């Protein structure tokens, strides 16, 4: 335990796992959700990577 | 995203420095503006990280007449919100035609602060009401500010002059500011001059005038209402996801507010909440819609098992033409204060009893109109508005807001106002 | 991109056409069509192509 | 391999720092010494030396020699060595006494350019429309391409406003920017509107700036040569530096920023960015950029550009719409030693964009007044023996309303014609 709580903070993982998965946050979700909307409105086959990591990337 | 925090007229803005300071002390800022050395609390929402290192406030101390702004200004936050972007009167008539003229130099400045934005949503005033500078200038700029930005929010902390009657102007002042409130701006929580200085008595006394003190509970009012836009939460992090549960039709516009300390636990604090005797504001009535923010140490587990015991006991009522409820913010309580463990819960409630704090300055209107009274006996009306129109409009417009809120106490509210 | 993938192949396709449009402007130089046209037109559509092959990149 | 062309009264002062600042930063003396602190290449301009007292490659003609003399009596001549320095202020008169003394000041390039291991293009250090500059310049420019019609005539034009007397000044103008635009490869166009705004920004000089717009632009203007006298291979040369700012002939002037200006955290994304700011920008609707690229200079973290860019696109800091894919990039560099206490990155701006045509506008608008009004045509008998009908002004001017037309044109998508 006290190797995997620093050496590899598996306790922040956890901690940081809930801030984006499940979107507590907060704030990376509201800001992240207006720039990314007028790329998801689009159909799905129009969408690519180097569009959506630059824009996560913007948001973090 | 952003939101700007236009404090107006004299009263406006030493309030606005009272939240400023405030938050100041509350975030891990320095008087001078640079980051303090202890300090995740949430900026970007209010402040600018200009070049220095220095949080500043996207502030606008955007007064009419000289004598306290420079009383802020040498204060040891002479340089927190102020990039430089301040600017330079008894009745509504008066301040309107002032409002007008500046227009050009003001103007400016917002559109100056909100290029400083990645993207702004909202415009906080600070407005006080039957104030001279408060009147005719605000009411100008209210309409400019939907004119110039139809796409943003215009909320205001309006401090209301709910007193015994100094100025015989003063229910038209209200009268004609009203107006602007009931169609132009988007929120408008509004505080009680008279609740304000009776709670002042019911926790430490004043006497003649002393509002430094009854501030110290408008800042908390300030602060407490802004919390959940200043630190993370998986709801409430923007103004708009805030105030839409609150006001279902555009009309009923108007909040009135409680908060509690006038070990601890929910129950208890909303409990608290709910009694006349905490409400910081003076025919069947009911709620409309209920939030409440409990600012504190406290376990989430018994949060929502509070609002199933304080539903069964029918403790609030509300009206049955739609779905209510009372509604729980829980937020982490500050660092950087002494004592950041009491509990300390302020509610913000859409409630119809504030129609008859409207039909009290609305009858004072009808007492000096049936009357012949003193309408604004300054040349400024004179060449201004000498056919009196305005304030007959203003009082059928009213007229419909009261008829509004009465119609909403009905089970047929699917129906019209 | 040296180690060996279909983008290097594509990648020397692309410089091999480079240089044979380099060639072609640089020989024919004077603005007169000497049957230029045909093989301006055939490396348009070979650039226009492989240009697309290019842009498969963000699967 | 390059030379200068220095020619007017400003263009021997933009020359005479030029030559100052080139020393300076290639570790050389006033006397061409190698000093002592003493790898680069001065080889394509500087003159390689017998002792490595090393000179320029500059033919310092002049005319009207009356300031001269005290550009000539300073240490810096024992740099401009080789004793090929040769001895009215309208168009015309200037042109026309090129032509009075071309023949010598024709050899003594060839003099030179036969003594340059590879001649690749003429840089002309010149001012539109000044005085004895007015005329001459735009006189060998006319020359060069019938003599010289492989090399590549680049002119670092210092443009007429200056927020602003000369009352023949948008005639000669009108006339310059004929030749400009018909007979030049490369035009980099600085504004003194800008740049003395730009000097009253990070300092206290506006109607003074005039010497001290000789540093600006030195720094300016070793920057844009940098490519051509140090290692590194972005585009050694003066050729493959220009291919990325110029998509079809015509439209070729470019404009200029420098970012750091009080140089004497930071990143690249922030000297990239205070590159684009048209504030920052030394130049003075809808507004494309053709094509950008930066020079950037100094301790650059070399992981960070390629992620730079994704803060740069998706905020959408820049807006590319030609009619085909033509972007943003850069050109990274050593950091130059003629800069003692500096910022670990600074960086210069070359851009092809539309602005530009604003002030081809004033030009326009300023030749068309004063050609319809008649009177500073002046009848002056250089004037009138040039054109005795006017022609070749009547000519100068469908050609700049051509390029008012085409910067109108190639705006939009349809530029495959």
């Amino acid at each position: 335990l006290d190797v995997l709580n620093k050496k590899y903070s598996l306790l922040d993982h956890m901690q940081a796992m809930r801030r984006y998965l499940l979107l507590g946050q907060g704030d990376f979700i509201r800001h992240l959700m207006d720039l990314l909307k007028p790329e998801l409105v689009r159909p799905a086959t129009t969408l690519y990577q180097h569009n959506l990591t630059g824009i996560l990337e913007t948001a973090v | 995203r952003e939101i700007i925090t236009l404090q107006l007229g004299q009263c406006g803005n030493q309030i606005g420095f009272e939240f400023w300071k405030q938050l100041c002390a509350e975030h891990g800022i320095s008087p001078e503006g640079i980051v303090e050395e202890f300090a995740t609390d949430r900026k970007d929402v209010f402040f600018y990280q200009a070049d220095d290192e220095h949080y500043i406030p996207r502030a606008v101390l955007l007064d009419l007449e000289p004598r306290v702004i420079h009383s802020i200004l040498n204060s040891p936050y002479a340089k927190l919100y102020n990039p430089e972007n301040i600017y330079l009167g008894n009745n509504w008539a008066s301040g309107f035609s002032q409002g007008e003229k500046i227009h050009e130099d003001i103007f400016d400045i917002i559109d100056r602060e909100a290029d400083g934005s990645d993207s702004l949503e909202g415009f906080v005033l600070c407005h006080s009401i039957a104030g001279g500078t408060g009147s005719g200038l605000g009411s100008y700029l209210l309409e400019r500010l939907n004119d110039r930005y139809p796409k943003k929010l215009v909320q205001t902390y309006s401090v209301f002059p709910n007193q015994d009657e100094d100025v015989v102007v003063q229910p038209y002042n209200s009268l004609l500011t009203l107006k602007r409130l009931t169609q132009n701006a988007d929120c408008v929580v509004v505080l009680d001059n008279t609740a304000l200085n009776r709670i002042a008595t019911d926790r430490l006394h004043i006497q003649n005038p002393s509002f430094s003190q009854i501030n110290q509970l408008v800042s908390t009012i300030m602060s407490a209402s802004t919390t959940t836009l200043r630190y993370p939460g998986y709801m409430n992090n923007d103004l708009i996801g805030l105030i839409a549960s609150l006001i279902p039709t555009p009309r009923l516009h108007f909040l009135m507010t409680g908060y509690t300390p006038l070990k601890t636990t929910v129950l208890d604090v909303m409990r608290r909440l709910l009694q006349p005797k905490n409400v910081m504001v003076s025919t069947n009535h009911c709620y409309i819609a209920i939030l409440n923010i409990i600012q504190g140490e406290v376990d989430p587990t018994q949060v929502h098992k509070s609002l199933q015991r304080i539903r069964e006991r029918k403790l609030a009522n509300f009206i049955p033409w739609g779905p209510a409820s009372i509604q729980v913010a829980l937020s982490r309580k500050s660092p950087y204060l002494p004592s950041a463990h009491r509990v300390s819960g302020l509610m913000m409630a859409n409630h119809t009893s504030i129609s008859s704090l409207f039909e009290r300055t609305c009858r004072q209107y009808d007492k000096l109109r049936k009357r012949e009274a003193f309408l604004e006996q300054f040349r400024k009306e004179d060449m201004f508005k000498d056919n009196f129109d305005e304030m007959d409009t203003s009082r059928e417009i009213v007229q419909q807001l009261i008829d509004e809120y009465h119609a909403a106490t009905r089970p047929d509210y699917i129906s019209w106002g | 991109f040296i180690l060996l993938k279909p983008v290097f192949h594509c990648l020397n396709e692309i410089l091999d056409l480079c240089h044979s449009f380099c060639s072609l402007v640089s020989q024919n130089l004077g603005p007169l069509d000497e049957r230029g046209a045909a093989q301006l037109s055939i490396l348009v559509k070979g650039f226009s192509r492989q240009s697309s092959l290019l842009f498969k990149i963000l699967s």
